[PDB]
RNA sequence: UACGGCCGCAAGGUUAAAACUCAAAUGAAUUGACGGGGGCCCGCACAAGCGGUGGAGCAUGUGGUUUAAUUCGAUGCAACGCGAAGAACCUUACCUGGUCUUGACAUCCACGGAAGUUUUCAGAGAUGAGAAUGUGCCUUCGGGAACCGUGAGACAGGUGC
RNA sequence: CCGCAGAAGAAGCACCGGCUAACUCCGUGCCAGCAGCCGCGGUAAUACGGAGGGUGCAAGCGUUAAUCGGAAUUACUGGGCGUAAAGCGCACGCAGGCGGUUUGUUAAGUCAGAUGUGAAAUCCCCGGGCUCAACCUGGGAACUGCAUCUGAUACUGGCAA
RNA sequence: UUUUUUUUUUUUUUUUUUUU
């Protein structure tokens, strides 16, 4: 349902460091930005006020990977919290259970992320909720299951991982597999470089 | 700036202007094809579009137009009525949709996809 | 670390005796972080240069709105000939929801909360001249216990 | 409406020749055929540093070239192996030897000319010029200078679109005779078309 | 506006109903059409006058004549003596035929050559068939010039507005 | 669910102005065609009509018979009367709406609550149970009035003076 | 607040793309 890619080419249009191909080389090396991403208008592009917001859309819309049924779907009861827009919202696409898995460490992208978990080797407190939407709520566990635990896209995951941050809002064992979400999202450390309260107003026109 | 005289032409190119009249119930129909015309001579050089009339309880007299390609629309037949004159022609307020019960229309036309419903080529 | 926006211009150019006359103008303002903003108009014979002879004036001073802290506590007045106008405050971590023809009037000092789009008029040369001479005529939290005591 | 020079109507006040020989009755027509021959080989040696005046006398109708390049060093080259190229190659099409004479332009920001080879540069790159360009005028008038306006046309966009572009980082009156202005233009292109800038230099007042 | 009547002496008053339809405007405020307003004027505009143009005879391009067949574009302030200040070699429109489509002019390599004076006969001209006399400057005799060829592969143009 | 066996076996529609959205190469002469507000085609038609690329989204895409949207509008609860529409030359009295304003006074409406109704899927919120999104539900709640009464005296109505 | 010196003079097609 996620379409899939090119991969690439949805960094050549929305931006740099997407969490989409996180990993090996192709960062500035490939990525166009500043060499000529959308070349042939390149000597001059011209701006919107609903463009910079919808680009920004696309941004959350193609970095964790989801449908414009669950920016609906989510938006149905976001209707209802208390909140602000980056808890509403935001908050939930670094916590549902196919995007918490790379902030963990058990896929090396995005795009793998969601597809071990698709492939039933990924658990909840004992169920396999591959039904990804599902958002994994704190202190209750998640884990990879027996026989993918040490497989070789999570160590290479892991010992890549290894050098970067390691963010205070969740926690895992690195040597066994398994973590939770240890407090609740903040819209001061959550760590996309995205204007949050700007996904919701954009229904404002 | 002189509104009795402005009002008709100033700026727009799509315009409101069609004059709709009659209604009795809804515009959409079945459209029993009464009896077929062929004829009115005009400087729209206006062959083979075979009009014809439609008995509808409206208060008067009432006309549809071929709505597009398919030969063998006839007068025995009572295919599906819309809305829409298109400036070629006088008399007209409606355009068939012709392609149900024996009628055809869209005979071989790859291009038609969803626009009236066909089949995919040698892809 | 000021900051600089526009928001309204007219096509002004007609027939005369006699071929076609051309003229160019602008509607600016300005601001400072701490919750201080103003405006003002200016004409050229270029673009660019009517916007500068507007945004000059509005670098007057600049009135400090009453902002405690992410919100404001009272809907002054923008008395116009029919605009009304009344915005509509919002508690404290929402945003600035207000009428986009106009929002520069708030924005440029950075003010998060705020809404009401532009209730009687589609045209923002009213709204904006309504807003601003609401904003000057405003009291401080400090002003409205004396008004309502000693 | 107007394009109006300030320079070329003045050659002794204030603003100096591009170039001045004294050909007679039946000498002038070689003379005239090497003036853009003798320029054309030059400005594209001299492509790497640009040339601000290119400076065409003749003592003897031997040719005595005067290039203001804002890199000397690099036509010098190693050290005169490229001044030996330079003082051959004008002067066989001349027929006559050519006292090649050096020099710097004398801070590009200021110049009469060396404004505009920083924008039609802006365009090598393909994408958003329209960050630098305006940017490089202010850069320029930075050090130097008290007014300038710039125009440039050309197919700057995609696809089709092809437009004048016109602004002005301080006044310009635009043809005083006793007065430190320049008009210059230079080129550009794209892969769809031209691109060609213009501009009006009011430096001083006397 | 009528299709019930309350009134009215009839015609009408008063209810402001409706079949069906169809796309925005009144008002400010600003235009200013070339304008025998009022008012300030002004010009062979008109004055007072002068020498005429005109009707018959000539120099001559439209249109207009049908002529074997006809060259655009000219048609008041913004077009007259075309643009042609030489429409029978004539700077070729066009009527014809002869010819070509690198043509006529002009380069970058390849293989080669001395450049020309003079006369006879054909052909409407472009072009065709013959006959005599001629052979330069350096000069590594290498390379070629002054200067003519034939084969290539790139390859030439015009008031079209 | 657990071993084998293969990326295997699963995807397309609107299209492509500008509306939320990505465009040219051409065709046919307001041919033939979209006709919703726009906008398009009057020999160089961005979406008409053929095609080539990619886009919006993925069992979903365009679109439809209509009504309110945005837009504010029959307004006890929400109003304009210089404007659209907009105090209708004119008022004999008959019903009607507003009847002076305070003390001693009352509590029928005003308000506060006692207790009842609205057993069960709400709308509003939390807690779970299937692997679980759904789904299936448990818990808490809030339902102007109506009844039947304990109060409280500033309005609505009165009684006395 | 006397202001008739003639009444009339067919249509078009002018408009150098656009977001600010």
């Amino acid at each position: 349902a996620r379409y899939l890619g090119p991969k690439l080419k949805l960094s050549r249009r929305e931006g740099t460091d997407l969490f989409l191909k996180s990993g090996v080389r192709a960062i500035d090396t490939k990525c166009k930005i500043e060499q000529a991403p959308g070349q042939h208008g390149a000597r001059k592009p011209r701006l919107s006020d609903y463009g910079v917001q919808l680009r920004e859309k696309q941004k959350v819309r193609r970095i964790y990977g989801v449908l414009e049924r669950q920016f609906r779907n989510y938006y149905k009861e976001a209707a209802r919290l208390k909140g602000n827009t980056g808890e509403n919202l935001l908050a939930l696409l670094e916590g549902r259970l196919d995007n918490v898995v790379y902030r963990m460490g058990f896929g090396a992208t995005r795009a793998e992320a969601r597809q071990l978990v698709s492939h039933k080797a990924i658990m909840v407190n004992g169920r396999v909720v591959n039904i990804a939407s599902y958002q994994v709520s704190p202190n209750d566990v998640v884990s990879i299951r027996e026989k993918a635990k040490k497989q070789s896209r999570v160590k290479a995951a892991l010992e890549l991982a290894e050098q970067r941050e390691k963010p205070t809002w969740l926690e895992v064992d690195a040597g066994k597999m398994e973590g939770t979400f240890k407090r609740k999202p903040e819209r001061s450390d959550l760590s996309a470089d995205i204007n949050e309260h700007l996904i919701v107003e954009l229904y404002s026109k | 700036a002189t509104v009795n005289q402005l009002v008709r032409k100033p700026r727009a190119r799509k315009v409101a202007k069609s004059n709709v009249p009659a209604l009795e119930a809804c515009p959409q129909k079945r459209g029993v094809c009464t009896r077929v015309y062929t004829t009115t001579p005009k400087k729209p050089n206006s062959a083979l579009r075979k009009v014809c009339r439609v008995r509808l309880t409206n208060g008067f007299e009432v006309t549809s137009y071929i709505g597009g390609e398919g030969h063998n629309l006839q007068e025995h037949s009572v295919i599906l009525i819309r809305g829409g004159r298109v400036k070629d022609l006088p008399g007209v307020r409606y355009h068939t949709v012709r392609g149900a019960l024996d009628c055809s229309g869209v005979k071989d036309r790859k291009q038609a996809r969803s626009k009236y419903g066909v089949k995919r080529p040698k892809a | 670390e000021l900051q600089e926006k526009l928001i309204a211009v007219n096509r002004v150019s007609k027939t005369v005796k006699g071929g076609r006359i051309f003229s160019f103008t602008a509607l600016t303002v300005v601001g400072d972080g701490n919750g201080r903003v103003g405006f003002g108009y200016g004409k050229a014979r270029e673009v660019p240069a009517a916007i500068q002879k507007a945004m000059e004036k509005a670098r007057r001073n600049m009135i400090n709105v009453a902002l405690n802290n992410g919100t404001l506590q009272h809907p002054v007045k923008g008395v116009h000939t029919g605009s009304r106008v009344f915005m509509q405050p919002a508690s404290e971590g929402t945003g600035i929801i207000a009428g986009g023809a106009m929002r520069a009037v708030l924005e440029v000092a950075g003010v998060h909360n705020v809404l009401a789009k532009a209730y009687g008029s589609t045209n923002p040369i009213n709204v904006v001249r309504a807003t601003i001479d609401g904003l000057e005529n405003m009291n401080s939290p400090e002003m409205v216990a004396a008004k309502r005591g000693k | 409406g107007q394009k109006v020079h300030p320079n070329g109507i003045r050659l002794g006040i204030v603003k100096p020749w591009n170039s001045t020989w004294f050909a007679n009755t039946k000498e002038f027509a070689d003379n005239l055929d090497s003036d853009f021959k003798v320029r054309q080989y030059l400005t594209k040696e001299l492509a790497k540093a640009s040339v601000s005046r290119i400076v065409i006398e003749r003592p003897a109708k031997s040719i005595r070239v005067t290039i203001h390049t804002a890199r000397p060093g690099i036509v010098i080259g190693k050290k005169g192996e490229d001044v030996e190229k330079l003082r051959k190659v004008v002067a066989d099409i001349a027929g006559v030897p050519a006292q090649i004479n050096i020099a710097e332009v004398r801070k590009p920001e200021l110049d009469a000319k060396l404004v505009a080879d920083s924008i039609t540069s802006q365009l090598e790159r393909r994408v958003m010029f329209r960050r630098a360009m305006k940017r490089a005028v202010q850069n320029a008038m930075r050090l130097g200078a008290k007014g300038i306006k710039v125009e440039v046309s050309g197919r700057l966009g995609g696809a089709e679109i092809a437009r004048t572009e016109w602004y002005r980082e301080g006044r310009v009156p635009l043809h005083t005779l006793r007065a430190d202005i320049d008009y210059n233009t230079s080129e550009a292109h794209t892969t769809y078309g031209v691109i060609g800038v213009k501009v009006w230099i009011f430096k001083g007042e006397i």
